[PDB]
RNA sequence: ACCCGGUGAAAUUGAACUGGCCGUGAAGAUGCGGCCUACCCGUGGCAGGACGAAAAGACCCCGUGGAGCUUUACUGCAGCC
RNA sequence: GGAUGACCCCAGGCGGUAGGGGAGCGUUCCCGAUGCCGAUGAAGGCCGACCCGCGAGGGCGGCUGGAGGUAAGGGAAGUGC
RNA sequence: GCUGGGGCUAGGAGUGAAAAGCUAACCGAGCCCGGAGAUAGCUGGUUCUCCCCGAAAUGACUUUAGGGUCAGCCUCAGGCG
RNA sequence: CUGUUGGGAAGCAGCGCCAGAGAGGGUGAAAGCCCCGUAGGCGAAAGGUGGGGGGAUAGGUGAGGGUACCCGAGUACCCCGUGGUUCGUGGAGCCAUGGGGGAAUCUGGGCGGACCACCGCCUAAGGCUAAGUACUCCGGGUGACCGAUAGCGCACCAGUACCGUGAGGGAAAGGUGAAAAGAACCCCGGGAGGGGAGUGAAAUAGAGCCUGAAACCGUGGGCUUACAAGCAGUCACGGCCCCGAGGGGUUGUGGCGUGCCUAUUGAAGCAUGAGCCGGCGACUCACGGUCGUGGGCGAGCUUAAGCCGUUGAGGCGGAGGCGUAGGGAAACCGAGUCCGAACAGGGCGCAGCGGCCGCAAAGUCCGCGGCCGUGGACCCGAAACCGGGC
RNA sequence: GGGGGGAACCUGGGGAACUGAAACAUCUCAGUACCCAGAGGAGAGGAAAGAGAAAUCGACUCCCUGAGUAGCGGCGAGCGA
């Protein structure tokens, strides 16, 4: 039967136009009070995930 | 639900093909489980006998082998020629064996 | 031309690759599955786009973002999907929502805006919606904008 | 569509019969030659048009 | 048990034209090397070898295998309050 | 070189497990086939020191057999121990 | 005490002067049919031919360590030159 | 119809003929015209059906005006405990209800995802209702379905024999020939069996019957072997035998030489598996996805279910799906957009080849192929777990 | 009038586990397997105290689509209007 779509990721990740992949930076959920403004400003920007992880990813979002 | 014979005891007919093509005999016996008829003269084997009543001398008798009634066909008795078989509604209403060829019955 | 005359053109029908049959077809034995492990069985190996040997996976360990929306699910509300100037051009008179629809530039269900990429025809355009791009072009060929609901 | 035609030519080994709406390519690359009336070469034009 | 007449199994069996020593070899060789020894084929016997047969080691470990059992392991359910 | 595999010339590469790739053989079935081979002998069997093919295989001839088989080109698989 | 005949109690249940004994010739949970093609990161096995290339047994992480994900290393197609 | 070869004609040859019938099966081999059929037609006294045509019956039917009588009760409703739904306690409504409390009859009551307002929808606690849907014990039709280890477990006297106390398990086994013409009689023999005779086109078609492979056993012949060391072969030469400047069979001597498979760092290995032969035996299919590829169309491409047609004919159907625009959690904006106070900076995005004609191309559809996801998913194998019985 | 039978199909009353989550308990397998009651040539359902946002639709059943959408989910595996 048709392929389900992994809800994990589509709460996680945007496919973008070109077929990239993007994400939230990781490591500003908690204990932040000690990190730096540039790290909480740096993580608080996307990403683009490596091509091997990016390409695992689109698969599980087969209807975007 | 029956075996459909276009052939008839004792009606004469042509043995059509077969070692004795051409032979003209008179149909003795029909059997419509094996769809075969034996034809006087046509067919005959060497039937061996053992020494008994009916045969106490033994040896051999002769024997009509039967023959598929398709290699058989009916010699019309009105113009006297072979021919196939169809039917006819009598005035009566009963239905006879008629000739292909002329119109002639067949009984 | 022949019934025997019929053929498909070279490589259109392939043959397919057949494993585990003979030394010589380079593909018997192990029926290029290597040898032993999971993956070489019948049934093999998780889910390689997800599964990661039992560590946390690449996925997982990303954060959620977003509203994810909640019981009793997507909220009704107006759509808009947008056709652009230069997508304009084959039309005479006046554009619509349904024949815009008709022609396969519009999808069903959305309401109408127009874009400004491309060039103002002078035209009497019927939309729910125009960017601020895209009324100055029309506003400005000659072009008809007719706002609606 | 004269199904009297039709039904004169069908037991033809040579001849495969045919309502122009049945018109398949098939059946014209099974055969050497193409028979037509005017009014299947008129359904024919209405239909790869 | 042996011999003659009668009847006539079995596990096992890659194929075999299947010797000894001293070596070599996946580390204990009829099968490789070098030497020695040895005409062809059986019958009664003996069990050193064929890492002889039988049983996919019970010991041991491994499997995010299983089952019985236990308790102040976890979490439930009966029961009782 | 001739001119888009028309064949020739000269040159170089061509050990191989896991594995990637390419080209072929053969088996069953379908179109081809209302055809064509066939009792002056189908398939299958048994031989062959012959012919073609690198090979898987394909021919041909003799014997057996006694009623089926099936081309060029394609299609589909319960397809090779 | 032994014994015939007629009966009753059974599967997490019986029965047991207690051996986890026995419950139809293997009982730490009977048998049959079914869920069922349970599951087996394990062991075995995997069938025509020819041609070109051709590995790895490392690193990181892993209730992971004889299993995986990514990288490294092989191969094919298109592109670059 | 005839001639012909033949055991046999339907083959081959000559000369015809039918066809709304040249589907198919039979007949001594291969038949449109011999047979059974086929196309096209015809048919029920009796029983069953009758959803269709007709006829009966039941049944059915107004307006204002006033009145406020009635409109389904342990019910609604609230609370407790649960089930159902996509909803696993969630902001948890709705539908259902085991416990407790417990109404009103339209100015009544339920619902629109806690709740309240507003605005709308609907009438709970009585019942019935064809058709479109599912299934295949049964019947028929048809297969790029099987063809006796296959196909149902059973082509056959099979749910049998046999196994089990029982539930239950559960086989093997098809073919003489065109026709029995199934071999009178004689001979050896108790019989079995055979030799003759006879039948037959054929009898290693003789019933232990079509074909009749292989392992395995035997008889006869050629070459060879009793001083010889062996994975059994191979290379060379010689001898003998056979077919006729060659070839085949055989092997005395000499040279060389560690079975196959599997698993391994490494096996002839004294590590696994195999007595031997024959037959069965393992990478597939559906749907999705992802690349590549062969074609169709191209800012467009494409239908699904069904409907009509056909009876191995194809067409209709545009609902819908993919693509045409992105960015943002979103409101939203838009060739941009988001973060930001920004005209900052940054992230993610945005732009054919030849003379209007032509080719190509986004994209999309179908075919094919590689691989992935879901399914038992390459095949075989547990110890076990659960249910219902015995 | 009932009783009992009927290959599958149907409705109602009960209702597992292996397995998947690479352990496991919520979750999954699945209201599946199975047991039971009943029905019939079908069965169920059915004429709004409905849908849900259209100032709309208009019994129920069944197919396509909507859509692997909306949502649900140790927000895991998955489940899924
Ligand atoms: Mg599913
Ligand atoms: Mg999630
Ligand atoms: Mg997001
Ligand atoms: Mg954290
Ligand atoms: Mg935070
Ligand atoms: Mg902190
Ligand atoms: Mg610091
Ligand atoms: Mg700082
Ligand atoms: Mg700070
Ligand atoms: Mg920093
Ligand atoms: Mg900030
Ligand atoms: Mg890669
Ligand atoms: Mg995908
Ligand atoms: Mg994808
Ligand atoms: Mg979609
Ligand atoms: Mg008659
Ligand atoms: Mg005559
Ligand atoms: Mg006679
Ligand atoms: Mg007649
Ligand atoms: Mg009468
Ligand atoms: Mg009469
Ligand atoms: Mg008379
Ligand atoms: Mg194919
Ligand atoms: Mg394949
Ligand atoms: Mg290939
Ligand atoms: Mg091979
Ligand atoms: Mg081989
Ligand atoms: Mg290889
Ligand atoms: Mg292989
Ligand atoms: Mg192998
Ligand atoms: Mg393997
Ligand atoms: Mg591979
Ligand atoms: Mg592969
Ligand atoms: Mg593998
Ligand atoms: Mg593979
Ligand atoms: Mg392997
Ligand atoms: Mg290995
Ligand atoms: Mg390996
Ligand atoms: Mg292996
Ligand atoms: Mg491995
Ligand atoms: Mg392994
Ligand atoms: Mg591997
Ligand atoms: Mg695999
Ligand atoms: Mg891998
Ligand atoms: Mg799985
Ligand atoms: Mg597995
Ligand atoms: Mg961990
Ligand atoms: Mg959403
Ligand atoms: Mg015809
Ligand atoms: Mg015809
Ligand atoms: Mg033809
Ligand atoms: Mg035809
Ligand atoms: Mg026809
Ligand atoms: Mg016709
Ligand atoms: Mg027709
Ligand atoms: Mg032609
Ligand atoms: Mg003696
Ligand atoms: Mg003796
Ligand atoms: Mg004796
Ligand atoms: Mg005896
Ligand atoms: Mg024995
Ligand atoms: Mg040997
Ligand atoms: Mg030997
Ligand atoms: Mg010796
Ligand atoms: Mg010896
Ligand atoms: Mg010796
Ligand atoms: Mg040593
Ligand atoms: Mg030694
Ligand atoms: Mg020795
Ligand atoms: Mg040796
Ligand atoms: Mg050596
Ligand atoms: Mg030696
Ligand atoms: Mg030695
Ligand atoms: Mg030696
Ligand atoms: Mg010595
Ligand atoms: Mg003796
Ligand atoms: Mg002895
Ligand atoms: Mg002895
Ligand atoms: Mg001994
Ligand atoms: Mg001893
Ligand atoms: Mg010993
Ligand atoms: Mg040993
Ligand atoms: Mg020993
Ligand atoms: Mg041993
Ligand atoms: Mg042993
Ligand atoms: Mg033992
Ligand atoms: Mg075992
Ligand atoms: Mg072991
Ligand atoms: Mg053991
Ligand atoms: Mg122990
Ligand atoms: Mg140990
Ligand atoms: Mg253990
Ligand atoms: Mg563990
Ligand atoms: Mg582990
Ligand atoms: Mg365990
Ligand atoms: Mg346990
Ligand atoms: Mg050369
Ligand atoms: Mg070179
Ligand atoms: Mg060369
Ligand atoms: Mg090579
Ligand atoms: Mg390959
Ligand atoms: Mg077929
Ligand atoms: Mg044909
Ligand atoms: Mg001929
Ligand atoms: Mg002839
Ligand atoms: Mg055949
Ligand atoms: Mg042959
Ligand atoms: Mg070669
Ligand atoms: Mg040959
Ligand atoms: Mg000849
Ligand atoms: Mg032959
Ligand atoms: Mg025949
Ligand atoms: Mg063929
Ligand atoms: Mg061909
Ligand atoms: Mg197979
Ligand atoms: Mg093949
Ligand atoms: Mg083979
Ligand atoms: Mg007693
Ligand atoms: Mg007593
Ligand atoms: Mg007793
Ligand atoms: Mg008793
Ligand atoms: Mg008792
Ligand atoms: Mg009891
Ligand atoms: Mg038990
Ligand atoms: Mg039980
Ligand atoms: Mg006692
Ligand atoms: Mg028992
Ligand atoms: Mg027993
Ligand atoms: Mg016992
Ligand atoms: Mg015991
Ligand atoms: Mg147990
Ligand atoms: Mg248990
Ligand atoms: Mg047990
Ligand atoms: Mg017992
Ligand atoms: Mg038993
Ligand atoms: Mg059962
Ligand atoms: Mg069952
Ligand atoms: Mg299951
Ligand atoms: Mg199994
Ligand atoms: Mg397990
Ligand atoms: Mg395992
Ligand atoms: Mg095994
Ligand atoms: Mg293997
Ligand atoms: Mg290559
Ligand atoms: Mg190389
Ligand atoms: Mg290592
Ligand atoms: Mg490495
Ligand atoms: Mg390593
Ligand atoms: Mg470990
Ligand atoms: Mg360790
Ligand atoms: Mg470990
Ligand atoms: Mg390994
Ligand atoms: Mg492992
Ligand atoms: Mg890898
Ligand atoms: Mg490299
Ligand atoms: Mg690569
Ligand atoms: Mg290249
Ligand atoms: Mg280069
Ligand atoms: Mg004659
Ligand atoms: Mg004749
Ligand atoms: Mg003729
Ligand atoms: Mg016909
Ligand atoms: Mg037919
Ligand atoms: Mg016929
Ligand atoms: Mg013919
Ligand atoms: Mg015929
Ligand atoms: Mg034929
Ligand atoms: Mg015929
Ligand atoms: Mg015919
Ligand atoms: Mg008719
Ligand atoms: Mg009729
Ligand atoms: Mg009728
Ligand atoms: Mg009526
Ligand atoms: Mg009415
Ligand atoms: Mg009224
Ligand atoms: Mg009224
Ligand atoms: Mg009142
Ligand atoms: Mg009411
Ligand atoms: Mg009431
Ligand atoms: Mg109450
Ligand atoms: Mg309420
Ligand atoms: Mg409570
Ligand atoms: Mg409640
Ligand atoms: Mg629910
Ligand atoms: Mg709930
Ligand atoms: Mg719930
Ligand atoms: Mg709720
Ligand atoms: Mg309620
Ligand atoms: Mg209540
Ligand atoms: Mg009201
Ligand atoms: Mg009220
Ligand atoms: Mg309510
Ligand atoms: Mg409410
Ligand atoms: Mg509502
Ligand atoms: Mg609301
Ligand atoms: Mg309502
Ligand atoms: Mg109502
Ligand atoms: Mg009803
Ligand atoms: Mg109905
Ligand atoms: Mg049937
Ligand atoms: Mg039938
Ligand atoms: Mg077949
Ligand atoms: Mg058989
Ligand atoms: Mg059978
Ligand atoms: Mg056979
Ligand atoms: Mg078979
Ligand atoms: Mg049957
Ligand atoms: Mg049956
Ligand atoms: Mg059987
Ligand atoms: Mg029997
Ligand atoms: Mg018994
Ligand atoms: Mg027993
Ligand atoms: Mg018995
Ligand atoms: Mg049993
Ligand atoms: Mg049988
Ligand atoms: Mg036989
Ligand atoms: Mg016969
Ligand atoms: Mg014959
Ligand atoms: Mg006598
Ligand atoms: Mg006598
Ligand atoms: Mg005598
Ligand atoms: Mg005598
Ligand atoms: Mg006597
Ligand atoms: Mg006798
Ligand atoms: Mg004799
Ligand atoms: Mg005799
Ligand atoms: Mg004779
Ligand atoms: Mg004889
Ligand atoms: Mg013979
Ligand atoms: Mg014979
Ligand atoms: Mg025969
Ligand atoms: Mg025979
Ligand atoms: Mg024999
Ligand atoms: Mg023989
Ligand atoms: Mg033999
Ligand atoms: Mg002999
Ligand atoms: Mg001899
Ligand atoms: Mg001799
Ligand atoms: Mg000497
Ligand atoms: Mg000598
Ligand atoms: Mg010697
Ligand atoms: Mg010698
Ligand atoms: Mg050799
Ligand atoms: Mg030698
Ligand atoms: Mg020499
Ligand atoms: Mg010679
Ligand atoms: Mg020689
Ligand atoms: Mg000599
Ligand atoms: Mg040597
Ligand atoms: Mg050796
Ligand atoms: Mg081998
Ligand atoms: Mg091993
Ligand atoms: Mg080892
Ligand atoms: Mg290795
Ligand atoms: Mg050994
Ligand atoms: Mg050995
Ligand atoms: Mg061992
Ligand atoms: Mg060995
Ligand atoms: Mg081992
Ligand atoms: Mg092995
Ligand atoms: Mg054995
Ligand atoms: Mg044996
Ligand atoms: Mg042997
Ligand atoms: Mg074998
Ligand atoms: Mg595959
Ligand atoms: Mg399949
Ligand atoms: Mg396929
Ligand atoms: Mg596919
Ligand atoms: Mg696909
Ligand atoms: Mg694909
Ligand atoms: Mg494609
Ligand atoms: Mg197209
Ligand atoms: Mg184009
Ligand atoms: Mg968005
Ligand atoms: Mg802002
Ligand atoms: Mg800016
Ligand atoms: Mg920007
Ligand atoms: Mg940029
Ligand atoms: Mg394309
Ligand atoms: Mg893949
Ligand atoms: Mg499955
Ligand atoms: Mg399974
Ligand atoms: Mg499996
Ligand atoms: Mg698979
Ligand atoms: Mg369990
Ligand atoms: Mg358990
Ligand atoms: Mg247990
Ligand atoms: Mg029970
Ligand atoms: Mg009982
Ligand atoms: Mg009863
Ligand atoms: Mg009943
Ligand atoms: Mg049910
Ligand atoms: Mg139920
Ligand atoms: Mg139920
Ligand atoms: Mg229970
Ligand atoms: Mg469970
Ligand atoms: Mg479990
Ligand atoms: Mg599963
Ligand atoms: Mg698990
Ligand atoms: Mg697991
Ligand atoms: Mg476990
Ligand atoms: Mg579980
Ligand atoms: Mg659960
Ligand atoms: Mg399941
Ligand atoms: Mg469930
Ligand atoms: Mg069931
Ligand atoms: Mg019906
Ligand atoms: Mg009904
Ligand atoms: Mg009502
Ligand atoms: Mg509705
Ligand atoms: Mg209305
Ligand atoms: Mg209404
Ligand atoms: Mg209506
Ligand atoms: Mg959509
Ligand atoms: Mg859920
Ligand atoms: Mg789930
Ligand atoms: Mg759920
Ligand atoms: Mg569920
Ligand atoms: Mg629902
Ligand atoms: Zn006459």
């Amino acid at each position: 039967p048709k392929m389900k779509t992994h809800k994990g990721a589509k709460k996680r990740v945007k496919i973008t136009a070109s077929g990239k992949v993007v994400a939230m930076k990781t490591g500003k959920r908690h204990l932040n009070w000690q990190k730096s403004g540039k790290e909480i400003r740096q993580k608080g920007r996307k990403f683009v995930l490596a091509k091997p992880e990016a390409e695992r990813i689109k698969l599980l979002l087969p209807y975007e | 639900m029956r075996v459909k014979m276009h052939v008839k005891k004792g009606d004469t007919v042509l043995v059509a093909s077969g070692k004795y093509k051409g032979r003209v005999g008179k149909v003795k016996e029909v059997l419509p489980k094996k769809y075969a008829v034996i034809v006087e003269g046509v067919n005959i084997v060497k039937k061996a006998v053992r020494v008994s009543p009916k045969y106490p001398q033994g040896g051999f008798i002769e024997k009509e082998a039967p023959l598929h009634a398709s290699k058989v066909r009916p010699i019309c008795p009105a113009c006297g020629k072979p021919t196939r078989v169809r039917k006819k509604f009598l005035e009566n209403g009963k239905k006879i064996r008629v000739c292909a060829k002329c119109g002639g019955a067949l009984d | 031309m022949k019934l025997s005359d019929l053929r498909p053109n070279p490589g259109a029908n392939k043959r397919r690759k057949r494993v585990g049959r003979g030394p010589g077809s380079g593909h018997g034995k192990t029926a290029t599955r290597g040898h032993k492990g999971q993956k070489s069985r019948s049934g093999g190996l998780k889910d390689p786009r997800r599964f990661e040997g039992g560590r946390s996976t690449t996925l997982m360990r990303l954060p959620k973002r977003g509203m994810q929306g909640q019981v009793p699910g997507e909220i009704k509300r107006p759509r808009y999907q947008g056709v652009n100037l230069k997508d304009l051009a084959r039309f005479e008179g006046e554009v619509t929502p349904e024949l815009l629809v008709r022609a396969g530039l519009l999808k069903k269900g959305y309401r109408l805006k127009i874009l400004g990429e491309g060039e103002a025809k002078p035209l009497k355009v019927v939309a729910h919606a125009f960017s601020k791009s895209a009324l100055e072009k029309l506003k400005a060929a000659g072009g008809e904008p007719v706002l609606l609901e | 569509g004269n199904e009297l035609v039709r039904r004169a030519a069908r037991n033809l080994p040579w001849v495969v019969t045919l309502a122009p709406e049945g018109l398949n390519v098939y059946d014209i690359v099974r055969t050497e030659r193409l028979v037509m009336d005017l009014d299947a070469w008129e359904v024919f034009q209405n239909r790869i048009g």
